[PDB]
Protein backbone atom coordinates (compact mmCIF):
# COMPACT_ATOMS: atom_id res chain seq x y z
CA UNK A 1 0.00 0.00 0.00
CA UNK A 2 1.28 3.96 -0.76
CA UNK A 3 0.47 7.19 0.87
CA UNK A 4 -2.73 8.25 -0.63
CA UNK A 5 -3.99 4.48 -0.17
CA UNK A 6 -3.11 4.41 3.04
CA UNK A 7 -5.11 8.25 4.21
CA UNK A 8 -8.06 6.75 2.27
CA UNK A 9 -7.95 3.63 4.77
CA UNK A 10 -7.51 6.17 7.81
CA UNK A 11 -10.70 7.88 6.21
CA UNK A 12 -12.76 4.68 5.31
CA UNK A 13 -12.38 3.13 8.92
CA UNK A 14 -13.34 6.48 10.74
CA UNK A 15 -16.21 7.12 8.55
CA UNK A 16 -17.40 3.46 9.42
CA UNK A 17 -16.97 3.95 13.03
CA UNK A 18 -18.77 7.26 12.84
CA UNK A 19 -21.76 5.90 11.04
CA UNK A 20 -21.98 2.94 13.71
CA UNK A 21 -21.59 4.49 17.12
CA UNK A 22 -24.73 3.36 19.37
CA UNK A 23 -23.90 6.90 21.45
CA UNK A 24 -22.51 10.40 20.18
CA UNK A 25 -19.59 11.74 22.34
CA UNK A 26 -21.34 15.03 21.94
CA UNK A 27 -24.48 13.68 23.61
CA UNK A 28 -22.19 11.56 26.62
CA UNK A 29 -20.14 15.14 27.43
CA UNK A 30 -23.27 16.71 27.61
CA UNK A 31 -25.12 14.65 29.83
CA UNK A 32 -22.18 14.42 32.64
CA UNK A 33 -24.11 16.98 35.32
CA UNK A 34 -27.46 14.39 34.59
CA UNK A 35 -25.99 11.68 37.53
CA UNK A 36 -28.28 9.22 39.76
CA UNK A 37 -29.48 10.61 42.76
CA UNK A 38 -28.34 8.47 46.10
CA UNK A 39 -32.66 7.37 46.21
CA UNK A 40 -31.77 5.89 42.13
CA UNK A 41 -28.74 3.91 43.02
CA UNK A 42 -30.53 2.76 46.31
CA UNK A 43 -33.28 1.28 43.55
CA UNK A 44 -30.43 -0.17 41.45
CA UNK A 45 -29.11 -2.01 44.27
CA UNK A 46 -32.42 -3.14 45.75
CA UNK A 47 -33.14 -5.02 42.08
CA UNK A 48 -32.91 -9.04 42.07
CA UNK A 49 -29.39 -10.55 40.56
CA UNK A 50 -31.21 -11.46 37.64
CA UNK A 51 -33.12 -8.66 36.74
CA UNK A 52 -29.94 -6.24 36.73
CA UNK A 53 -28.49 -9.36 34.99
CA UNK A 54 -30.89 -9.22 31.75
CA UNK A 55 -30.77 -5.65 31.89
CA UNK A 56 -27.21 -5.40 31.53
CA UNK A 57 -27.01 -8.60 29.16
CA UNK A 58 -29.89 -6.47 26.58
CA UNK A 59 -27.75 -3.11 26.83
CA UNK A 60 -24.53 -5.04 25.98
CA UNK A 61 -26.42 -6.91 22.64
CA UNK A 62 -27.60 -3.77 21.74
CA UNK A 63 -23.56 -1.97 21.97
CA UNK A 64 -22.85 -6.16 20.11
CA UNK A 65 -24.91 -5.40 16.80
CA UNK A 66 -23.42 -1.73 16.10
CA UNK A 67 -19.91 -3.68 16.67
CA UNK A 68 -21.75 -5.90 14.26
CA UNK A 69 -22.36 -3.60 11.91
CA UNK A 70 -18.66 -1.63 12.12
CA UNK A 71 -17.03 -4.86 11.01
CA UNK A 72 -19.56 -5.00 7.59
CA UNK A 73 -18.49 -1.35 7.42
CA UNK A 74 -14.89 -1.99 7.49
CA UNK A 75 -12.69 -2.43 4.47
CA UNK A 76 -11.71 -5.67 3.49
CA UNK A 77 -14.04 -7.76 6.16
CA UNK A 78 -16.81 -8.64 3.94
CA UNK A 79 -14.15 -9.87 1.57
CA UNK A 80 -13.24 -12.79 4.61
CA UNK A 81 -15.13 -16.07 4.21
CA UNK A 82 -18.59 -16.37 6.71
CA UNK A 83 -15.84 -18.35 9.03
CA UNK A 84 -13.70 -15.84 9.62
CA UNK A 85 -16.03 -13.26 9.93
CA UNK A 86 -17.71 -15.64 12.76
CA UNK A 87 -14.35 -16.03 14.33
CA UNK A 88 -13.07 -12.06 14.60
CA UNK A 89 -17.08 -11.46 15.41
CA UNK A 90 -17.12 -14.18 18.65
CA UNK A 91 -13.59 -13.41 19.66
CA UNK A 92 -13.42 -9.21 19.27
CA UNK A 93 -17.13 -7.87 19.63
CA UNK A 94 -17.00 -7.58 23.21
CA UNK A 95 -13.47 -6.12 22.92
CA UNK A 96 -14.30 -3.56 20.75
CA UNK A 97 -17.45 -2.60 22.69
CA UNK A 98 -15.30 -2.91 26.22
CA UNK A 99 -13.12 -0.23 24.14
CA UNK A 100 -16.44 1.95 23.08
CA UNK A 101 -17.34 1.92 26.99
CA UNK A 102 -14.37 4.55 28.04
CA UNK A 103 -16.48 6.97 25.94
CA UNK A 104 -19.32 6.49 28.42
CA UNK A 105 -17.13 6.71 31.40
CA UNK A 106 -16.46 10.34 33.40
CA UNK A 107 -13.11 9.91 34.25
CA UNK A 108 -13.31 13.32 36.47
CA UNK A 109 -16.20 11.49 39.25
CA UNK A 110 -15.68 7.60 37.92
CA UNK A 111 -18.73 7.36 36.78
CA UNK A 112 -20.62 5.71 34.04
CA UNK A 113 -23.49 6.57 31.37
CA UNK A 114 -26.15 3.94 32.07
CA UNK A 115 -29.81 4.11 31.38
CA UNK A 116 -30.14 7.87 30.66
CA UNK A 117 -27.74 9.26 34.05
CA UNK A 118 -24.36 8.98 34.94
CA UNK A 119 -23.54 6.53 37.89
CA UNK A 120 -20.50 4.99 39.78
CA UNK A 121 -20.17 1.69 40.18
CA UNK A 122 -22.04 0.90 43.31
CA UNK A 123 -25.39 0.64 40.66
CA UNK A 124 -24.10 -2.29 39.80
CA UNK A 125 -23.88 -4.40 43.33
CA UNK A 126 -27.04 -6.68 42.37
CA UNK A 127 -24.89 -8.13 39.88
CA UNK A 128 -22.72 -10.12 42.27
CA UNK A 129 -19.50 -9.63 40.15
CA UNK A 130 -18.08 -6.52 41.70
CA UNK A 131 -14.29 -7.57 41.03
CA UNK A 132 -15.19 -7.56 37.26
CA UNK A 133 -17.46 -4.28 37.26
CA UNK A 134 -14.24 -2.55 38.79
CA UNK A 135 -11.85 -4.05 36.26
CA UNK A 136 -14.04 -2.79 33.73
CA UNK A 137 -14.27 0.54 35.52
CA UNK A 138 -10.13 0.59 35.83
CA UNK A 139 -9.82 -0.26 32.38
CA UNK A 140 -12.09 2.81 31.19
CA UNK A 141 -10.00 4.97 34.04
CA UNK A 142 -6.74 4.24 32.10
CA UNK A 143 -8.33 4.59 28.32
CA UNK A 144 -10.04 7.75 29.04
CA UNK A 145 -6.75 9.38 30.70
CA UNK A 146 -4.97 8.66 26.85
CA UNK A 147 -7.60 11.54 25.70
CA UNK A 148 -8.42 8.71 22.97
CA UNK A 149 -10.20 11.13 19.93
CA UNK A 150 -12.76 9.63 17.78
CA UNK A 151 -10.96 8.76 14.84
CA UNK A 152 -8.17 7.30 17.64
CA UNK A 153 -10.93 4.98 19.00
CA UNK A 154 -12.43 4.03 15.33
CA UNK A 155 -8.59 2.98 13.66
CA UNK A 156 -8.16 1.22 17.43
CA UNK A 157 -10.77 -1.13 17.34
CA UNK A 158 -11.07 -1.81 13.64
CA UNK A 159 -7.41 -3.21 15.20
CA UNK A 160 -9.07 -4.68 18.02
CA UNK A 161 -11.30 -6.69 15.26
CA UNK A 162 -8.89 -7.63 12.40
CA UNK A 163 -6.82 -9.96 14.39
CA UNK A 164 -4.47 -12.61 12.93
CA UNK A 165 -4.04 -14.98 15.56
CA UNK A 166 -7.81 -15.43 16.52
CA UNK A 167 -7.64 -19.59 16.90
CA UNK A 168 -9.84 -20.57 14.38
CA UNK A 169 -8.76 -17.94 11.45
CA UNK A 170 -8.95 -20.25 7.69
CA UNK A 171 -7.51 -17.42 5.66
CA UNK A 172 -4.87 -16.25 7.81
CA UNK A 173 -2.89 -14.60 5.37
CA UNK A 174 -5.25 -12.58 3.94
CA UNK A 175 -6.76 -11.60 7.96
CA UNK A 176 -2.77 -10.99 8.08
CA UNK A 177 -2.52 -8.61 5.33
CA UNK A 178 -5.85 -6.63 6.40
CA UNK A 179 -4.11 -6.22 9.81
CA UNK A 180 -0.95 -4.93 8.46
CA UNK A 181 -2.52 -2.61 6.20
CA UNK A 182 -4.68 -1.48 9.41
CA UNK A 183 -1.75 -1.01 11.38
CA UNK A 184 -0.21 1.31 8.96
CA UNK A 185 -3.79 3.63 8.98
CA UNK A 186 -3.42 3.48 12.83
CA UNK A 187 0.67 4.04 13.30
CA UNK A 188 0.33 6.66 10.00
CA UNK A 189 -2.42 9.09 11.84
CA UNK A 190 -0.67 8.96 15.26
CA UNK A 191 2.73 9.85 13.47
CA UNK A 192 0.63 12.79 11.56
CA UNK A 193 -1.15 14.06 14.31
CA UNK A 194 2.21 14.08 17.07
CA UNK A 195 0.76 11.12 19.27
CA UNK A 196 2.53 8.08 18.56
CA UNK A 197 3.20 8.56 22.93
CA UNK A 198 -0.16 6.97 23.35
CA UNK A 199 1.40 3.34 21.37
CA UNK A 200 3.50 2.40 24.97
CA UNK A 201 0.26 3.53 27.12
CA UNK A 202 -2.02 1.56 25.13
CA UNK A 203 -3.43 -1.89 27.39
CA UNK A 204 -1.29 -4.64 27.14
CA UNK A 205 -1.65 -7.68 25.42
CA UNK A 206 -3.59 -10.26 26.96
CA UNK A 207 -5.84 -7.00 29.40
CA UNK A 208 -9.01 -7.11 26.90
CA UNK A 209 -8.80 -11.34 26.74
CA UNK A 210 -8.57 -10.97 30.63
CA UNK A 211 -11.98 -8.69 30.98
CA UNK A 212 -13.85 -11.20 28.24
CA UNK A 213 -12.85 -14.61 29.86
CA UNK A 214 -14.33 -12.74 33.39
CA UNK A 215 -17.55 -11.77 31.60
CA UNK A 216 -18.13 -15.33 30.38
CA UNK A 217 -16.77 -16.49 33.87
CA UNK A 218 -19.50 -14.43 35.75
CA UNK A 219 -22.02 -15.22 33.05
CA UNK A 220 -21.38 -19.05 33.69
CA UNK A 221 -21.67 -18.76 37.04
CA UNK A 222 -25.15 -16.81 36.87
CA UNK A 223 -26.39 -19.02 34.26
CA UNK A 224 -25.87 -21.88 37.54
CA UNK A 225 -28.01 -20.03 39.71
CA UNK A 226 -30.98 -19.20 37.03
CA UNK A 227 -30.83 -21.05 34.14
CA UNK A 228 -34.59 -20.60 32.89
CA UNK A 229 -33.36 -16.53 33.25
CA UNK A 230 -30.86 -16.91 30.44
CA UNK A 231 -32.95 -19.37 28.30
CA UNK A 232 -35.98 -17.67 28.55
CA UNK A 233 -34.79 -13.39 28.98
CA UNK A 234 -31.44 -13.36 27.53
CA UNK A 235 -30.82 -11.96 23.76
CA UNK A 236 -30.29 -14.70 21.49
CA UNK A 237 -26.85 -13.03 19.92
CA UNK A 238 -25.87 -12.71 23.70
CA UNK A 239 -26.50 -16.48 24.47
CA UNK A 240 -24.83 -17.25 21.18
CA UNK A 241 -21.20 -14.86 21.98
CA UNK A 242 -20.97 -16.02 25.56
CA UNK A 243 -23.35 -19.31 26.61
CA UNK A 244 -22.63 -21.67 23.92
CA UNK B 1 -27.99 -18.61 14.05
CA UNK B 2 -27.82 -14.77 14.52
CA UNK B 3 -24.54 -13.92 13.75
CA UNK B 4 -24.99 -15.84 10.60
CA UNK B 5 -28.21 -13.59 10.08
CA UNK B 6 -26.70 -10.28 11.18
CA UNK B 7 -23.90 -10.61 8.25
CA UNK B 8 -26.25 -11.94 5.53
CA UNK B 9 -28.84 -9.16 6.15
CA UNK B 10 -28.29 -6.28 3.29
N1 LIG C 1 -17.40 2.42 30.87
C1 LIG C 1 -18.27 1.56 31.56
C2 LIG C 1 -17.77 0.66 32.49
C3 LIG C 1 -18.64 -0.16 33.19
C4 LIG C 1 -20.00 -0.10 32.98
C5 LIG C 1 -20.49 0.79 32.03
C6 LIG C 1 -21.86 0.86 31.82
C7 LIG C 1 -22.29 1.80 30.90
O1 LIG C 1 -23.62 1.96 30.61
C8 LIG C 1 -21.40 2.61 30.24
N2 LIG C 1 -20.08 2.54 30.44
C9 LIG C 1 -19.63 1.63 31.32
NA1 LIG D 1 -14.03 8.57 29.33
Amino acid sequence: ASLTEIEHLVQSVCKSYRETCQLRLEDLLRQRSNIFSREEVTGYQRKSMWEMWERCAHHLTEAIQYVVEFAKRLSGFMELCQNDQIVLLKAGAMEVVLVRMCRAYNADNRTVFFEGKYGGMELFRALGCSELISSIFDFSHSLSALHFSEDEIALYTALVLINAHRPGLQEKRKVEQLQYNLELAFHHHLCKTHRQSILAKLPPKGKLRSLCSQHVERLQIFQHLHPIVVQAAFPPLYKELFSG
Amino acid sequence: KILHRLLQDS
